[PDB]
């Protein structure tokens, strides 16, 4: 007899997670500088709530925006290890998908999935603003719509059990 | 080339020693020349460059290294001259080119020294222009160019705990080493690289 | 450029744009197309009188057409006599120069 | 450089008041005191003026008493530029301009007929600047030369474009979709079936531009 | 490893290598890569040359740059909304450039010896012609809080102070040489002139300090030089003046013409001095010339052989 | 070096700031009205116009 | 001396005296500097291989005298003691022992300098500095050991070990 | 959610217009729809309310006014599903509508007769994103990849299909385990007259 | 030149002098001015 209450605490929960998805200020490159052209004046991050943190303790969302080395990855592990729970992670750019034109470059960490964990992906080169702002829409909608996923099955009473 | 130019003969004439070789080719601009060196009188070379009117107003433009090991003729094998930087190099092991700039002269000077000592081992010129302290950094990382007496050695752009020289005709593009994220570590190691191949 | 080289046309009537470096022609184009004075013009075509070409004049008179660029005595004495030659100097396959 | 100039100095157009080119209002008065200030040692190094002057003072009075700074930057930017409308673009409700030339989301386009424009001349593979583009290829069943297998890794695919401007026969192609965020770095890696539904989504706007592009040389 | 990266590969397949180095001018690094190109060629890029393409995606990242780097230094100081102007601007900018190549700050059109001619509107001269405007409006609103503002004269007067010896020891150049009162820019001197510099007149600053305020002075003048210099370069492929009637003095317009409807001609001044290329490069294709299709093949697999030699250039 | 010419900064406007500036902006002005004025001319503007026979 | 390893380059022991009432000193040889290392000057040319020696034993010295130091900061004790971490370094130099270029080895000493600085300076990760002081031979001491091999191939040839593992996948 | 339409936008004839053609649910719906501006609701210039420039297959409703204080903002879409602030995405456009709304070509998908695009047999419907979805595209040799194994078997077979020992029991005519082989072709020398 | 006042390419130089009114300042910046009255203004 807890669920029903539950049910619009996880609505609310969700809303509000999804109100302040605040994107790390965490850039690289030329991804990251598209990503900064998206928080122009142009396009409005605002409207969608995402203002950039620059501390991972008090950050939701990892924009991971550029290329991955030999000498980032364990920084980028510890970031995202000190990146407060709940996180969410977007990596922008091919670089940061899969190194892109460095995918056989003995400095490239050759894909930043194999560091931490990445919940979304941009496949541009740089993608442009709209394709991060795209991103950006998906993922809250995912982040919005995963807190109640129906995981638990309903009772003969309607109810999760 | 319809400006004033003329070979930097001062510098073969205050060494008196060297035999001056210049080259001057509409490759590059009017105000480019490309002169052989000894490595014996580099150092000296340099502080006269450093110290001399009419030419004291000159600041080192770049320096990079030429893996003169393996560096071939592709085509047009039977056109080479008897006094072509492409046979030189063809002889030598390796080719440092310093490039330089005056302004008092307002032209632009190549110097390239020919290395063949296994050792890969050159005089410094750190403690004679200033940016040359990154330059050479940079060098030595990328191609193993030993800059003796240089005011630091510390690493520039290499990859901690990474020992090779990336800038060179043996490196393959891949690299050797891969780091994963090892869980039974809960962190950052490293392997042997297993790349996929076109 | 000049160095080791002729500036003679290889026609014997009119030197076309194959017998000089593509470098000098571009050059002397921009040169004539950026001569904002009737003595300036007048002092680069001269100067330029070795490697001098009918599209380059050409383009020199559509560019003082275009630029209203006043038609002065420097005009009359020294653009008039090398007019003058290149004129006696065209042919059949001058007919857009000759037009223009 | 490579031809022969004699004046060296590039005579400035003749000020004449006849001159046809001659420009009224050219300098003006009320702007043009420069002349006042040219002797202004103070601008041109440290050293100060040989005799500072009443003007210096109210100068400095006026900047240190007043702190006319903040006033100025409030009126100015905030007051004032404040009033602009907004260039902002409603996002999820429009589109930005997009140029014709949008190297968007890659694509196999097609004959009319719907046959696969590919010819497999392994030109975009050759082209392909990071070699992101992979092909394996044998002869058709009909005989056609067509690739039993086309992949484009979109995680080092840099959406260049450079397939399409080589293209033989104008099968790869970059369509308007921009849109194509991926949540599974696995489902990032587009291949041949998966190309060719995307091209069939998009077909008539990339066709469209098609048309556009090759009636820009026509 | 982009040396590396580069080396492994032929020389079309390294060209987008050149706007990953320089992230906020990727237009100067390809110019550069085709001038070593061509120099390497031995020949020049009569196109490119003649439509003055170069110098205006030259100027347009000049100014983008410029601009990011106003941006970042306000930012840096502590004004937070010049990076919103600086980043309008841009936005506008990139617009303008992806309309040549497709992309916002990757274009990568400038090809060693080739031009896209097909990609020429007037259109975008005339929206050139009204961002200069606009671009003229947004430097006059960003210097009415940068350049009189106490606290940013305070965090930038005699800050970093170099010389004309201290520049020589360590070679800086550019704005940081202008601002040690060196005159050095390779886009005025007759040995170092690229593309189009030589032939028209603009205006240089440098500074009489070596400050950051200098530094910043210098931006913001080489903004509104760099505009004028665009308009400069647009006028020089602007045809000005038509056909005036002999009867009266109306001018004779045209009633089916683009000259008529745009007085830019991009392709004037290539066509009039160029017309043998011109109509080769109109008329004949791939699809339909078989050594054009030869040419394609070659460009496209093995590109085209570069004589061996060693050059150095400069943008 | 013997004559410099100074660009100072005076005016609230940095192209008033310089004469070539606001030559600049006035022929920038000049040439708008006048694209402009002989686009109203015609009165009716030619556009491209794709046509599905062309994907024939 | 101005250098990283000068003897000014020590952290006070308070906050007002250098080591004590009576008289100074600190700890540099076996901890970090108080400064960071500005410049690392260029080994001076030995032209004698009784000299690069001399220089090899130094450097050798000089990281062992930090590996306690090294192993406690990194919380990597635990894969094996000081000890045997300096006898797996003393390894690692033994397989470079064939080395007869003056040059060579003073780049190499150089290079070899400015990684345990970084190491000093934590600048690498812990993980990826176990590489070096790793076992040659043996499993880490953090970890627990499977003798599944020696059991199975329990008096095997080598050539026989390896037929057995297989030196490529067995399925492509 | 409440308010979509202000007094102040409310109070023009334009809404009056708009309401009495299209009535309240359409007159509300519009703000909740593809809400830009409170002053841009249905149009910015007051005397009406911009006409409907077309309809897209998956619902929506393309319009376009030059009265916009902002150059960029000249065409706009209001979608069908608008179940939250942020429910809808930029990935519901059609393809036809994608090259009008974003300025690529100034031409505009038409229902019937001339159309801007061409219609072969081969279109396919354009769909939202199939990412994070059961829809997703599947490539050939992922592990959820129903028939991954196939892809494997034929991948392999390309230069290492293995050879098709026996399975079961069969005759041996000595220590040679007698099994007829299965090539396609057929030995045409051995049987002939 | 383009540079220099007069210049034969500037194809703007026909009677701008309502457009250069209304474009450009008309009153110098008298120097101390502003700082006197203000600082009589503030005594008063
Ligand atoms: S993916 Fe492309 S745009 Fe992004 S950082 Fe890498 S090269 Fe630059
Ligand atoms: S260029 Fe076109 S036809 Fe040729 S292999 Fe590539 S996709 Fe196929
Ligand atoms: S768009 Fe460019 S990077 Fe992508 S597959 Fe085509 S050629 Fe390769």
């Amino acid at each position: 007899r807890v669920d029903y209450i539950v049910t619009p605490i996880n609505a609310v929960v969700s809303w509000a997670r999804q109100g302040s998805f605040w994107p790390l200020t965490f850039g690289l490159a030329c991804c990251a500088v598209e990503m900064m052209h998206a928080t122009v004046s142009r396009y409005d991050f605002d409207r969608f709530g995402v203002i950039f943190r620059a501390t991972p303790r008090q950050a939701d969302l990892i924009l991971v925006a550029g290329t991955l080395t030999n000498k980032m990855a364990p920084g980028l592990r510890r970031l995202y290890e000190q990146t407060l729970d709940p996180k969410w992670v977007l990596s922008m750019g091919s670089c940061a998908n899969g190194g892109g034109y460095y995918h056989y470059s003995y400095s490239v960490v050759r894909g930043c999935n194999r560091i931490i964990p990445v919940d979304i992906y941009v496949p541009g080169c740089p993608p442009t603003a709209e394709a991060l702002m795209f991103g950006v829409l998906q993922l809250q909608k995912s982040l919005y719509r995963q807190i109640n996923e129906g995981e638990k099955k309903y009772n003969k009473k309607d109810l999760t059990y | 080339m319809q400006n004033k130019y003329m070979q930097p003969i001062q510098l073969f004439i205050v060494f008196e020693k060297l035999n001056s070789k210049m080259w001057i080719s509409k490759k590059l601009n009017s105000n480019h020349s490309i002169a052989l060196i000894p490595s014996n009188w580099f150092y000296s070379i340099n502080l006269f460059l450093k110290r001399e009117l009419l030419f004291s107003n000159i600041t080192l433009i770049e320096n990079s290294a030429i893996d003169t090991i393996s560096y071939n003729l592709e085509t047009n094998q039977n056109d080479l001259d008897k006094t072509n930087i492409e046979n030189y190099f063809f002889k030598n092991k390796m080719l440092v080119f310093y490039n330089y700039y005056n302004y008092f002269l307002k032209s632009k000077l190549t110097l390239f020294i020919i290395l063949n000592n296994l050792n890969k081992s050159i005089d410094s010129i750190d403690r004679i222009f200033a940016n040359a302290n990154w330059l050479e950094r940079e060098t030595s990382e990328m191609y193993g160019i030993n800059y003796k007496w240089k005011i630091d050695t510390r690493k520039l752009l290499l990859d901690y705990s990474k020992i090779e020289n990336p800038m060179l005709k043996e490196f393959q593009s891949e690299g050797t080493q891969d780091a994963f994220y090892n869980i039974f570590e809960n962190q950052v190691v490293v392997l042997k690289n297993e790349t996929v191949e076109l | 450029s000049q160095r080791g080289r002729d500036y003679t046309p290889s026609n014997k009537k009119y030197l076309q744009p194959w017998e000089l470096e593509r470098k000098e022609y571009v050059e002397l184009s921009l040169a004539i197309q950026s001569a904002y004075s009737c003595k300036m013009l007048s002092e680069i075509l001269k100067d330029n009188l070795y490697m001098l070409t009918d599209y380059q004049l050409s383009f020199a008179m559509f560019h003082l057409w275009n630029h209203e660029i006043p038609i002065d005595n420097y005009f009359y004495n020294v653009i008039s006599p090398i007019l003058k030659e290149y004129i006696t100097r065209f042919d059949r396959e001058c007919n857009k120069s000759l037009a223009e | 450089g490579y031809i022969q100039r004699s004046n060296i100095h590039e005579e400035a157009p003749n000020t004449s008041v006849e001159a046809k080119h001659h420009n009224k209002t050219f300098y003006d008065p009320i702007l043009d005191i420069d002349e006042d200030l040219k002797d202004d040692i103070r601008l041109y190094g440290r050293d100060k003026p040989d005799e500072l002057d009443f003007t210096d003072v109210w100068e400095s009075s006026y900047q240190n008493i007043i702190c006319p700074e903040y006033f100025y930057h409030f009126w100015f930017c905030g007051i004032v530029y404040s009033f602009e409308p907004e260039w902002t673009i409603n996002y999820p409700f429009e589109k930005g301009p997009l140029s014709p030339l949008f190297r968007g989301e890659h694509a196999l386009r097609r004959y009319p007929t719907g046959e696969e424009r590919c010819i497999a001349c392994k030109l975009c593979q050759s082209a392909c600047p990071a070699r992101a583009i992979t092909i394996e290829t044998e002869p058709r069943p009909d005989g056609s030369r067509r690739t039993v297998r086309y992949d484009i890794d979109m995680t080092k695919c840099i959406y260049c474009g450079f397939c399409q401007e080589a293209c033989p026969v104008d099968a790869i192609v970059e369509g308007p979709n921009y849109e194509q965020t991926a949540y599974l770095h696995e489902d990032l890696f587009y291949d041949k079936y998966k190309l060719l539904e995307n091209g069939d989504k998009w077909e008539p706007q990339i066709a469209r531009n098609i048309e556009y592009l090759i009636n820009q040389p026509l | 490893g982009s040396e590396k990266l580069i080396e492994d590969r032929p020389y079309l397949q390294g060209m987008p290598y050149f706007d990953r180095f320089d992230y906020v001018s990727m237009m100067v690094q390809e110019h550069a890569y085709c001038l070593g190109i061509e120099s390497l060629l031995g020949t020049t890029n009569y196109s490119a040359t003649f439509t003055q393409i170069r110098t205006m995606y030259d100027e347009l990242t000049r100014i983008l740059n410029h601009l990011l780097a106003v941006a970042c230094h306000a930012l840096d100081v502590g004004s937070m909304s010049s990076v919103f102007w600086a980043f309008e601007e841009r936005e506008k900018l990139m617009e303008f450039y992806e309309r040549v190549c497709g992309a916002r700050m990757h274009a990568a059109f400038y090809r060693p010896n080739e031009v896209n001619l097909n990609a020429v509107s007037s259109f975008l001269m005339e929206d050139i012609l009204e961002f200069s405007r606009n671009f003229f409006t947004t430097l006059n609103e960003m210097h009415n809080v940068l350049t009189y503002n106490k606290i940013w004269k305070q965090r930038l007067i005699n800050i970093g102070t170099y010389s004309f010896q201290t520049c020589l020891d360590y070679g800086l150049t550019g704005v940081m040489a202008r601002s040690c009162g060196l005159k050095r820019d390779l886009r005025l001197s007759k040995t170092e002139t690229y593309a189009n510099y030589y032939y028209l007149n603009f205006r240089s600053y440098t500074g009489q300090h070596g400050d950051c305020y200098d530094r910043f002075l210098i931006r913001m003048n080489e903004m509104c030089e760099s505009l004028n210099i665009v308009n400069q370069s647009i006028n020089k492929i602007s045809k000005f003046n038509n056909i005036v009637s002999i009867n009266t003095k109306k001018n004779i317009l045209n009633k089916e013409n683009f000259n008529r409807q745009t007085t830019v001609l991009p392709h004037l001044v290539l066509s009039y001095l160029n017309k043998n290329d011109y109509n080769l490069k109109n008329t004949k294709n791939d699809y339909n010339s078989m050594e054009e299709l030869i040419t394609h093949f070659k460009y496209w697999s093995k590109g085209l052989k570069v004589e061996s030699g060693y050059t150095y250039q400069s943008v | 070096k013997y004559n410099p010419e100074l660009y100072i900064y005076k005016t609230y406007d940095m192209a008033a700031d310089d004469p070539v500036w606001r030559q600049v902006k006035l022929d920038l002005e000049w040439t708008f009205e006048n694209i402009a004025e002989r686009r109203e001319s015609l009165g009716y503007m030619p556009t491209f116009k794709g046509d599905p026979n062309f994907w024939q | 001396m101005n250098h990283y390893w000068g003897s000014s380059n020590t952290i006070p022991a308070s906050s007002t005296q250098n080591n004590n009432y009576f008289s100074g000193g600190g700890n540099n040889v076996t901890i970090r500097g108080n400064e960071i290392m500005e410049r690392l000057p260029s080994q001076t040319p030995s032209q004698n291989m009784v000299q690069a020696s001399m220089k090899t034993l130094r450097f050798y010295r000089k990281f062992c005298r930090l590996i306690p130091f090294i192993l406690r900061i990194h919380n990597i004790g635990t894969k094996f003691t000081a000890q045997q971490a300096m006898i797996n370094f003393g390894n690692y130099i033994r397989e470079r022992n064939h080395y007869r270029d003056p040059g060579l080895i003073d780049h190499r000493i150089q290079l070899g300098y400015e990684l345990l600085y970084e190491a000093e300076m934590h600048f690498s990760q812990h993980t990826i500095l176990m590489q070096y002081l790793s076992p040659y031979n043996t499993p880490l001491s953090d970890r627990g050991y499977s003798y599944l091999e020696k059991v199975k191939y329990g008096n095997k040839s080598k050539f026989l070990q390896g037929f057995y593992k297989g030196n490529k996948p067995t399925e492509f | 959610g409440l308010w979509s339409w202000t007094i102040n936008q409310m109070l023009t004839p334009k809404f009056w217009v708009h309401l009495r053609r299209e009535g309240f649910i359409k007159t509300w719906t519009r703000g909740h729809k593809a809400s830009r501006h409170a002053h841009y609701v249905g149009g910015n210039r007051t005397d009406g309310y911009t006409k409907q420039v077309g309809e897209d297959e998956f619902g929506n409703r393309y319009y376009e006014d030059f009265d916009v204080d902002h150059k960029n903002q000249r065409r706009w879409v209001e979608f069908s599903d608008y179940f939250m602030q942020m429910w809808s995405n930029g990935d519901k456009v059609p393809v036809g509508w994608h090259g009008w709304l974003s300025h690529q070509y100034d031409d505009f998908p038409t229902r019937t007769g001339n159309s801007a695009f061409v219609k072969h047999h081969y279109l396919k419907q354009h769909t939202a994103n199939l990412s994070n979805t059961p829809l997703n595209h599947v490539p050939q040799g992922a592990p959820q990849n129903l028939n991954r194994m196939r892809f494997i078997t034929a991948q392999r077979d390309r230069s290492r299909a293995p050879w098709q020992s026996p399975k079961g029991e069969g005759v041996f005519q000595g220590k040679k385990l007698i099994v007829a082989s299965n090539s396609p072709f057929i030995d045409d020398m051995s049987i002939r007259d | 030149r383009a540079d220099m006042a007069h210049s034969p390419f500037h194809k703007a130089i026909h009677d701008l002098e309502d457009k250069r009114s209304k474009l450009f300042p008309d009153r110098r910046r008298i120097p101390g001015r502003k700082a006197k009255l203000l600082l009589a203004a503030s005594l008063l």
